């Protein structure tokens, strides 16, 4: 279980400017990664709006020490208002020393990331979707459950949950048909369809998939090796105005 | 449902148990003791009030009460009574 | 901690204070009068109870009776003269000899 | 077999635990018990009833602190210990004073194949047979008392062990309604729980085999509430929106006057939109606001005024977990809902007031119908959990 801390960027910055001068303050070597790929918003075609640039590096020498392991993953655009954001995992001094170094370098100031219901559910859609080496999209499904914590007096109803077996998830999407957003057309309406509760209006605490991710508003938790690309893209649009 | 009877019963019983615990009290004896105490208190209070009113004394104090009890109780008991009362008042003032 | 507890008197003190105030004996009441009167009353009650108890000892019975109360009161000549006008209910009369 | 206990045995119960039992009882009830206690077994006080009731009355006159009188009855009147009958009295009086602190579980009695057996308990005969069936194994002492304001007959059973004074165990409470197959008993899972409950079934039958089946698995407190929930009453099987039928106040007698019949007056209603306009959203009229708030109360309380602040339901429940199964395209879709809180159906009512949940599309089971029962739902039919 790895907990990810999210964080945004005010204006677009350049990070490969001085990897030689980012090390003497820290006294050990740090590598560089330059990478960009296609992020198809629509399978039929994609404009220049999905042009994304991603950076990644670490601060470590000891591979045996799995606990003292941290990664800083960057990704974002350059044409909309907010250019990019950033994410990191783990607690250490290495998670901030570079952070001050670009505190006083570029003039960008940080802010915690806010999630609400309009965004929280749609993250699991990007988590469950998969891409192969032949650019073929198939979905690996998971038995999602939701956490609800409604604020009330007398604490009459303080917490309740909804659980869906994902074979029934299979039976819902197939009934709707081939959809790229299963939670738009098979799951979320069906809860309103039967029980009459609006998931989005109600205060949602957590969306849990079966052993793949752990989504909460305060922070996202995932047991994978590294976060994917569709997740970061949907986060970027959500925090965009 | 009944307005409580104002008596000295608990204190009389406590005095008896302080003296000696073996024996007890009958209801008729209890009424007799209550009436006797009430009569003595009424006598002493009336005497103190009359004596204070005689010397156009607006208040009642320890001197007036001591004179009243000396008037009522005969001297043999009065000596012990005034001695014990003076002891009690002086020690209360000290406290 | 009650004023009676400080005074060491079994009979209460504020009780006598409120009784004196209620009885309109004087326009203004004092402060040593209730404790003095309470002490005198306690002394008299203890004296009469002890004499009745001694009469009971001579009566070899664990129950004390108005009979024994009359014995004590009338045997003590001073107490008899103090309480000459009162009559004890079911008290009986003294033997001639 | 003289293993039964009389009403004069003195177990070596700790002074501290019985000190805390008298802690909760009010002052006015301590005076009542002490007078009755001396009239039955006496005490160590060297005096008669009149002498005892005199000094005890004086403790009330002085406003004596309860710690003094509690110590008086534990260290002066009965320094040696407390009687079993006295312990039963303090337990039942604590039961009456605080009925919300004790939980109960329902159980059903069956005779033959599936014919329910209504219980008819004789206060005398039910005692000696239970004593005979229990003393052959363990020391047994029982006590029966009737609820002052309820028709139930609460029975407490305590069992003693030899490890010489006897060591008391946790008492077992079994509540018998007047005439109902449902029997409410306390919660216990020890050697004594299966020995007491089993002995009751054999004792109360006396002519045919009787078996006990647990109706529910989640205990509910407030013995007053469980009687309305599952005991013999009109409100059973007509809860939720159908609570208006339990108390027939909407319909007048045939001999009653016919001008007051609501056919002439009619009812004030509002049109509900069958087209889905709840998802998208203008300030509502206060009259429209009042009618909208009335719709929520009708489907959770059963009437505009309410059978019973306003969000409290007739019977609060803690945990209810539903399971919904439907058939779509020749396969079963399962959704499991679990609720937890103080008043589940009261909480859902408030959320509908804040426009979070559509009031038109909530089903009957979510509205409070057949409450306190959790089970699978199919084809519009509710099935209780086995």
């Amino acid at each position: 279980p790895y907990t990810w801390k999210f964080l945004g960027i005010s204006k677009q910055l350049s990070l490969e400017n001085g990897i030689a001068k980012l090390n003497q303050l820290l006294n050990l070597e740090v590598d560089l990664d330059i990478q960009t790929i296609r992020v198809p918003s629509d399978p039929d075609g994609g404009t220049a709006a999905d042009e994304y640039i991603r950076y990644e590096m670490r601060l470590d020498i000891s591979n045996l020490d799995e606990g003292t392991y941290s990664k800083f993953i960057f990704l974002g655009n350059s044409k909309m208002e907010v250019p990019m954001f950033l994410c990191y995992c783990g607690t250490d001094n290495r998670n901030e020393v570079v952070l001050q170094w670009l505190k006083a370098e570029y003039g960008v100031i940080m802010w915690p990331i806010k999630f609400e219901q309009k965004t929280m559910i749609k993250l699991a859609d990007a988590s469950i979707v998969h891409v192969t080496k032949e650019n073929i999209e198939q979905i690996t499904w998971f038995s999602s459950k939701l956490y609800f914590e409604p604020e009330t007096q007398d604490k009459n109803l303080r917490q309740f949950s909804i659980e869906i077996p994902r074979e029934s998830c299979e039976g819902l999407a197939l009934g709707y048909g081939n959809t790229m957003h299963p939670y738009n057309d098979a799951i979320v309406p069906y809860i309103y369809n039967e029980t009459g509760m609006a998931v989005e209006r109600l205060p949602l605490t957590s969306v849990i998939l079966a052993g793949h991710t752990k989504i909460m508003r305060e922070s996202i938790v995932t047991s994978t090796r590294s976060l994917r690309n569709r997740v970061l893209a949907v986060v970027l649009q959500s925090i965009q105005f | 449902s009944k307005a409580r009877k104002e008596t000295y019963s608990s204190y009389i019983y406590k005095v008896l148990k302080q003296t000696h615990p073996d024996t007890g009290i009958s209801q008729k004896s209890m009424s007799i003791l209550n009436s006797f105490v009430n009569d003595i208190f009424e006598r002493i209070a009336t005497e103190a009030s009359k004596l204070a009113a005689y010397n156009k004394k607006s208040t009642i104090s320890a001197r007036e009460i001591q004179t009243a009890v000396r008037l009522i109780l005969p001297g043999e008991l009065a000596k012990h009574a005034v001695s014990e009362g003076t002891r009690a008042v002086t020690k209360y003032s000290s406290s | 901690q009650s004023r009676s507890a400080k005074a060491g008197l079994t009979f209460p003190v504020g009780r006598v204070h409120r009784l004196l105030r209620r009885g309109n004996y004087a326009q203004r009441i004092g402060s040593g009068a209730p404790v003095y009167l309470t002490a005198v009353l306690e002394y008299l009650a203890a004296e009469i109870l002890e004499l009745a108890g001694n009469a009971a000892r001579d009566n070899k019975k664990t129950r004390i009776i108005p009979r024994h109360l009359q014995l004590a009161i009338r045997n003590d000549d001073e107490l008899n003269k103090l309480l000459g006008n009162v009559t004890i209910a079911q008290g009986g009369v003294l033997p001639n000899i | 077999n003289e293993l039964r206990l009389e009403d004069n045995y003195v177990p070596t119960s700790d002074t501290l635990v019985v000190f805390k039992q008298l802690m909760k009882l009010p002052v006015t009830v301590l005076y009542d018990l002490t007078l009755s206690w001396f009239a039955k077994f006496g005490g160590s006080f060297d005096g008669d009833i009149y002498l005892l009731t005199e000094t005890l009355d004086l403790l009330i006159e002085k406003g004596v602190r309860r710690n003094v009188i509690v110590n008086r009855i534990l260290y002066v009147y009965w320094p040696d210990g407390l009687n079993v009958f006295q312990l039963a009295e303090i337990d039942c009086h604590l039961m009456i004073s605080k009925p919300e602190k004790f939980k109960w579980l329902p159980s059903k009695a069956l005779r033959g194949d599936g014919k329910p057996y209504v219980v008819k308990l004789q206060p005398a005969k039910f005692i000696e047979n239970l004593q005979t069936d229990l003393a052959k194994i363990y020391h047994c002492h029982v006590y029966m008392f009737k609820h002052p304001s309820l028709p139930v007959l609460i029975t407490r059973i305590q069992l003693f062990d030899s490890n010489k004074p006897l060591i008391s165990r946790r008492p077992y409470y079994v509540a018998f309604p007047l005439n109902s197959p449902i029997i409410f008993h306390s919660v216990d899972k020890d050697i004594y729980a299966r020995l007491v409950l089993q002995s009751i079934s054999r004792t109360i039958s006396e002519r045919e085999t009787i078996i006990f089946k647990p109706v529910q698995k989640i205990p509910v407190k407030s013995i007053h509430n469980i009687m309305t929930l599952l005991g013999p009453s009109r409100f059973a099987e007509s809860m939720g929106p159908w609570e208006c039928y339990a108390s027939a106040n909407f319909e007048r007698s045939p001999l009653h006057d016919y001008k007051k019949h609501q056919g002439l007056t009619g009812k004030k209603v509002m049109v509900r939109e069958f087209d889905d306009s709840f998802l998208n959203d203008g300030k509502e009229e206060p009259e429209i606001r009042r009618l909208r708030l009335e719709k929520n109360m009708i489907k959770f309380k059963g009437s505009a005024n309410g059978v019973m602040s306003r969000y409290s339901s007739l019977v609060p429940i803690e945990k209810v977990g539903f399971t919904l199964k439907n058939e779509i395209n020749s396969r079963i879709i399962t959704i499991k809902l679990k609720f937890n809180g103080n008043d589940i159906f009261g909480g859902l009512h408030e959320l509908c007031d804040k426009n979070l949940i559509n009031i038109d599309k909530v089903p009957g089971w979510l509205a409070g119908e057949n409450g306190s029962f959790s089970g699978t739902i199919m084809n519009g039919d509710f099935q209780r959990e086995q």
